[PDB]
């Protein structure tokens, strides 16, 4: 299997985008987007947009729950004063049903531009650190991402640059547990050096 | 369309740190226990 | 120093490590992967607010016991061939007692002004908010420290004063001006406290 | 305006100028008035003409209240980072070297107490030392108040 | 212009200028005080002639203090990456250096006084190392300004 | 032309070839001025003839003056990172090694300087030993030479 | 051509080679330079015979120094990993064994000099002793030579 | 083939296992070198015989030679990650082994010279302790190369 | 298979079996060997006798030599992470436990041939503490023996 890739009128390409599974669940039952999209090799995709500071992906299958339901991966690409660099931001998502939009936030699918967003679990139903929220908490709309690889804006030979992942040797939380248990080891260990150095007389009168 | 990345895994900031501070952990333990024993003042005139 | 070398230990090979891992994330192209913003954004403001509130109380008596028993064991020293030093020098304990009231008060103002809110994102949590985590973080590091470090201080100058007095009645009076030069620096504390939370404004 | 985390800088600036000059000047009293509290006994004539190392070591309390005072008011919402990094490192300069100002006016000044309960001809050279000793702290100063007010 | 967390390395050359040459200066004031006091209970007319470790080790601080002012008056926001390492890397130079030339005139300064009151003759050759011990400083002081300039 | 972070390596070639060399050259100052006062109480007309091995410790103090000079110079906006590379390595080699080269000097030049003092024949040893201690910062000189060049 | 980070540790190789060679170096000559000192107000006589702990000390330097040479020579613009990771090792076989090496001749050196006032035969066997720590660092020698060539 | 940073780990095996066999070859010459200083100046006539400790720490050095020419002739880009772990664990494996095997030799080597400055019948039980404690440094060589082949 | 990197920690299992228990009979070696020089100054009859502990200690390398060759023999590249792990665990518990048990054998081979000299009747008391010190390295041996099967 290959990407869905976004080739360029100009000699260069745009926008490419992988996973393994690829499943969107409406309601209760679970569809595995995946054969339609990777190995099937054709696509109805409407508007791939491209301004080289925004882009876009229309993904749309035609058989599906119920209908023709669209998937809408947004991008951005903008310039942080603080970091001087160029990150590219996952802006949120949407999925179109009879008319609705679902609306899932992405953020913690950032990255810094030149290299490509890469993440084990993109998925939906909320638990601590899933990175796509909806806008509305009882939401019928689900969507899970078994693998994942998103780069644009800047794609090189029509193929995926180096990985900036979603693996996190500290994320926070993990981060603030150290940072209270290892401040809190300092005040053990200084009660522990007094307690060793307390020792005993060696005769009596 | 290749150059596909690596696979992390999506507990990589549990693993690393429960083998980490497990197991600077467990040679502090060993590094303290191994010189307490390795001089350990015996009576050695008899 | 046997036990010291654990520590002289850790600190050498928890920096040694850091740099080559400092070395390691600019030589690459890694800077990305640091994030400081990340650290100090995504963690919570409720860590340093109320690691900040029990730093205030607990820092603070840390060196008021400190001052005690520095003089305290001057006073029953030479109190047993000078047994007209108790009263009289009970006054140093009060001036290492006066740097816990300066904690306890600074740490019931402190956590008044603690608030929950309902935001979980570094936006919805504004710059407005997440000041106030950092604000009650340094308030309780300059009051916990100033008055550790000052009680230590007059608990220092307390025990000589108690030793002068078994010797010569007369000096104790002359060596009590130090300790209110030792006991300024606990008010100084207290002072920088109420001005870094004067402005501040926690909740949503 | 600046970011969120932006405002961490400055307060570890104003905490810093604030918390290690406590521990210059904890240090310059301590170590200086066991000095005052030992000569006492052999010579209660210079107990109230010796207590000038322990307001040497006084100011440099002061020299980092004034810049806690500049930060903490000129610290607001939303500052930028460069603004941060200045008040930042203004209180590392002041407190870090009165605490070098508050190891070298104790550990002079309880040296030269006892020197001149000995000897009545060292007082005045040992002022002159706690002089050299105390503009340590005060060029720690100046170079805080260059920062901060920028 | 440049990211905005250059800055910050800029105000830690300020920063460390100023309070390794201080921590230097106050071991080259504090180790040598103790010298003064011990040598003149015996020998009352060598005090004025002997502060000189004392006012040698104030030159380190003068030293730190000259490169943390142009540091800091060279200071901007959104100053580029290499001009802050410049200011950086003087701010290390002066500091560590004037930090180790503030130990050796501290040793040098405490052995030279107690051997100056068992023997005059001394006094020639205890300004020598010490003016030897006082150019490491100003070693580092030519490499300051030399990246600070630029 | 090279990466924005390169520059840092380079000037931290410039500083660590300073700092290391002055904290060598304080330690061989600091630990044969000692053997100076030592000595001075018996044998005072051996003063001028034991300057010597503190100046050949500040001849190590020049040894990284130059080099951090040399690499000073060649420093320019934006440089590649394999000359920033070459500078840092530089740096560290001329360091270090006049830190061990200070730290030879100090210690054969305490008791060759006490040991002369009971016997004028070791002498003529003594600044023979110095010279096997100083080539260390010479040998470690000509290497930071060659690392700059390219 | 290699990658851009390719440099450093061959750099690291060139430094590492020198600094841990005259760090032995130092202590050979440090170490054996204080039993010189301590032998020769008895026995004046065996000065020049006792500088050969001091000179065999010395060859463990131009030993650090040839291979220093070599990896530097050998330095090129976007060379490959593999290359330079050779260069890094053959900097430590040849430093890290030199600074043993180095610890080696100056405890063996310490003892065997001041043995050697109180008798004459240890002389011709002490030299023995120094010649077995000397070709520990020639054994480093041609670990590094071995590694530097492919 | 392998990774670009493949070579890494095998070269580390190459250094390891020179570095750390020639600290036990330091060792066993240095802390036994002391006991042959303090045992020749009663009994001068042991001292061509009392140096077989020192030789037997210098069989632990070629333990380590041979392993570091064998990893060394068996390195190339390219290789793969399993070839290269092999050579990492088969360096450590002789080294820190012999750095164990002359840490023994080192410590019965010093105290069997000098008990045998007091009998005669020592030399007899010193060799055959000695023997066991090269062994040591022998099995990490059998490990070195079974793993080596593979 | 396995992944890439899954050679290393069985490859660490071998080396670990080698290390930890060359160095725990290394101490068991040194430790006893010192005893044996001390105690043969007054009684020279009983060295035959006397070898023993050095003897038991031996086997120390021998249990972790065994676990050596067992993990180098079962290598393979790709070999599974679960094969892997239990090598690794082979010869930590084969190792550090030697380890353990050559510093029983290294202290009660110390003071043991210290009472034996003074008192012949220790010797069927000494060897019967020998057995239950050497048996911690071989309950490490049938736990490293039980992980490698699988
Ligand atoms: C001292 C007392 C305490 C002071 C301690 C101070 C510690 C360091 C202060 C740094 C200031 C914050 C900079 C920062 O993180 O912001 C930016 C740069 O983040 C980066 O990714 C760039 C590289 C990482 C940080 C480099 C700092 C080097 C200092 C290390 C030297 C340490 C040596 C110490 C010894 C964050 O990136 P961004 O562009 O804003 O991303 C937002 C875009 N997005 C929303 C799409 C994701
Ligand atoms: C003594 C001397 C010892 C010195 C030894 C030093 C050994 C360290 C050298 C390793 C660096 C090489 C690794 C590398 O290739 O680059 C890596 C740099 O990432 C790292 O540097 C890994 C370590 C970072 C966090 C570890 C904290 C250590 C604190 C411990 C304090 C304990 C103190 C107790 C005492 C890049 O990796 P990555 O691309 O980011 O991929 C990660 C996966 N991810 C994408 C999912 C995130
Ligand atoms: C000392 C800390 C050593 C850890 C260094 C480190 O690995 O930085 C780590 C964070 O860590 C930080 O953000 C730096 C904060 C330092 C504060 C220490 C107290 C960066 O490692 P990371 O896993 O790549 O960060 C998560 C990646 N992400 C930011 C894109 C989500
Ligand atoms: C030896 C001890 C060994 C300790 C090893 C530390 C092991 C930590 C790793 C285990 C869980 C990590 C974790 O999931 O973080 C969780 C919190 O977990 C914590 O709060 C960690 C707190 C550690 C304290 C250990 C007690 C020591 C007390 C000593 C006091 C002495 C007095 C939060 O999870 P998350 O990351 O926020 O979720 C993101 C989802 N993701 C993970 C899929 C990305
Ligand atoms: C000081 C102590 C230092 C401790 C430092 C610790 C640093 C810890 C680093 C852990 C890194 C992440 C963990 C992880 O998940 O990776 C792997 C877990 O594999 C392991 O768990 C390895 C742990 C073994 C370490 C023990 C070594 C101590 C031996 C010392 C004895 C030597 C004695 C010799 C003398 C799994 O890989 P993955 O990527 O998650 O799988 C996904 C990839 N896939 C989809 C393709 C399958
Ligand atoms: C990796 C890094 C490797 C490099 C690191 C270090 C390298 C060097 C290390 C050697 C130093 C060891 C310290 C030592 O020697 O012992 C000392 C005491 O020891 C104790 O009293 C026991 C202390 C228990 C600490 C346990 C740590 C586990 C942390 C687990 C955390 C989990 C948290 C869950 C809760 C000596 O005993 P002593 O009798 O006091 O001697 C004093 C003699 N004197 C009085 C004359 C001065
Ligand atoms: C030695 C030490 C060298 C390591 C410090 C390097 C910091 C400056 C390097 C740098 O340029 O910043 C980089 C981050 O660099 C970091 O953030 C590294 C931080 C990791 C931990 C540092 C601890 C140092 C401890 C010291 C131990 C001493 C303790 C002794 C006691 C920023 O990189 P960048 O600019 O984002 O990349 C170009 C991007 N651009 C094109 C947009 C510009
Ligand atoms: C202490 C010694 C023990 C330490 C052990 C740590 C070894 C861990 C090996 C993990 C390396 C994995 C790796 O990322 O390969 C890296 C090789 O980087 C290296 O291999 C350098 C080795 C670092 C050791 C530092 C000691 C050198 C001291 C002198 C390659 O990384 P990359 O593929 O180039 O990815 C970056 C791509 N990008 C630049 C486009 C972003
Ligand atoms: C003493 C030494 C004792 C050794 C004790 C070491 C104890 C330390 C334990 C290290 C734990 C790391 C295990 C691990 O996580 O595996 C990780 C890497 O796997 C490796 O590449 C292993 C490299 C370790 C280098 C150690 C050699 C130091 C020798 C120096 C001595 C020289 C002395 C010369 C002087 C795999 O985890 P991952 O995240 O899945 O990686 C995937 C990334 N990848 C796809 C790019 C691969
Ligand atoms: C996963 C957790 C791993 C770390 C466990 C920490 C527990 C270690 C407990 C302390 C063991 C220290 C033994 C030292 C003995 C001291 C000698 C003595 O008191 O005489
Ligand atoms: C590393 C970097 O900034 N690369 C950018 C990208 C961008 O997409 C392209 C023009 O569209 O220009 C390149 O220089
Ligand atoms: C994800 O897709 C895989 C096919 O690659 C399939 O086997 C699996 O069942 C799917 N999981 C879900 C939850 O749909
Ligand atoms: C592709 O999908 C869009 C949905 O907006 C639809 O209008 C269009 O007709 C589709 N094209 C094809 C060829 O199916
Ligand atoms: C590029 O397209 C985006 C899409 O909305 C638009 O906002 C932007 O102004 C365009 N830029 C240029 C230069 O045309
Ligand atoms: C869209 O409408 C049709 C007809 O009402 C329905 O069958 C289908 O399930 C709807 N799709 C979704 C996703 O609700
Ligand atoms: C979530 O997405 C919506 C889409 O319009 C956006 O308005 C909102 O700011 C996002 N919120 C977060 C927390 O990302």
């Amino acid at each position: 299997m290959n990407v869905p890739v976004s080739y360029n009128d100009s000699y260069d390409t745009r926008i490419l985008f992988w996973a393994q599974n690829f499943s969107v669940a409406y309601g209760e039952h679970w569809e595995d987007l995946t054969s339609r999209t990777f190995g099937v090799q054709d696509l109805n995709l409407t508007g791939s947009f491209w301004n080289d500071t925004v882009a876009r992906l229309v993904l749309t299958y035609d058989s599906l729950f119920g209908t023709m339901v669209t998937f809408k991966f947004i991008l951005a690409n903008s310039y942080y004063s603080v970091s001087a660099r160029h990150w590219f931001t996952l802006e949120n998502l949407e999925i179109h049903s009879n008319g609705s939009v679902a609306y899932f936030n992405a953020s913690q699918v950032t990255g810094p531009s030149i290299y490509s967003f890469h993440c084990e679990h993109v998925s939906s139903e909320n638990e601590d650190g899933n990175l796509l929220v909806p806008d509305t908490q009882p939401s019928l709309w689900q969507m899970t991402f078994r693998d994942f690889q998103i780069q644009a804006f800047n794609v090189t030979d029509k193929k995926f640059s180096y990985a900036s992942d979603c693996a996190g040797f500290f994320s926070p939380g993990i981060w603030m547990g150290l940072l209270t248990s290892l401040f809190m080891l300092f005040i053990f260990t200084y009660g522990l050096h007094m307690i060793l150095s307390l020792k005993t007389m060696d005769r009596f009168d | 369309t290749y150059n596909l990345a690596y696979k992390y895994n999506f507990e990589y900031p549990v693993v690393f740190n429960l083998v980490l501070w497990i197991m600077i952990g467990l040679a502090l333990t060993l590094i303290v226990t191994c010189y307490n024993i390795w001089n350990m003042d015996p009576g050695y005139d008899s | 120093t046997g036990l010291v070398l654990l520590y002289s230990g850790v600190f050498v090979a928890f920096w040694a490590c850091l740099l080559v891992v400092g070395i390691c994330y600019t030589i690459f192209d890694l800077g990305f992967r640091f994030d400081v913003a990340w650290f100090l954004t995504e963690t919570s403001p409720f860590m340093w607010s109320n690691l900040g509130i029990g730093l205030a109380i607990s820092l603070s008596v840390v060196g008021a016991a400190w001052g005690i028993y520095i003089t305290g064991s001057s006073i029953i020293g030479g109190g047993v061939k000078a047994p007209r030093i108790k009263t009289k020098n009970l006054v140093s304990i009060i001036f290492c007692e006066a740097v816990a009231i300066y904690g306890i008060i600074m740490a019931i103002v402190i956590s008044n002004m603690a608030e929950p809110f309902s935001a979980t994102d570094p936006k919805a949590i504004g710059h407005r908010n997440y000041h106030a985590g950092y604000s009650m973080f340094g308030a309780g590091l300059t009051v916990g420290l100033s008055n550790l470090f000052c009680g230590v201080c007059v608990g220092i100058v307390g025990s000589g004063a108690a030793l002068a007095d078994a010797q010569n009645p007369s000096l104790f009076v002359k060596i009590l001006i130090v300790e209110i030069f030792g006991s300024a620096i606990g008010l100084f504390g207290v002072i920088v406290a109420i001005l870094q939370t004067s402005r501040v404004k926690m909740g949503d | 305006n600046g970011p969120e985390y932006a405002s961490f800088f400055a307060v570890m600036g104003a905490s810093a100028a604030m918390v290690f000059s406590a521990l210059g000047a904890a240090y310059g009293t301590a170590k200086s008035g066991t000095g005052i509290a030992a000569m006492s006994v052999m010579r209660p004539e210079m107990i109230m003409k010796s207590i000038i190392p322990v307001v040497m070591a006084g100011i440099i309390a002061i020299y980092g209240l004034v810049v806690a005072v500049l930060i903490a008011n000129s610290l607001n919402d939303g500052i930028s980072l460069y603004r941060s990094f200045l008040q930042l490192g203004a209180g590392l300069s002041v407190g870090l070297s009165g605490l070098a100002a508050g190891f070298a006016i104790g550990i002079v000044g309880d040296a030269g107490v006892r020197g001149t309960a000995q000897q009545p001809r060292l007082f005045v050279g040992m002022i002159l030392i706690l002089i050299f000793a105390e503009v340590l702290g005060l060029y720690g100063l100046i170079v805080a108040l260059i920062l901060s007010t920028k």
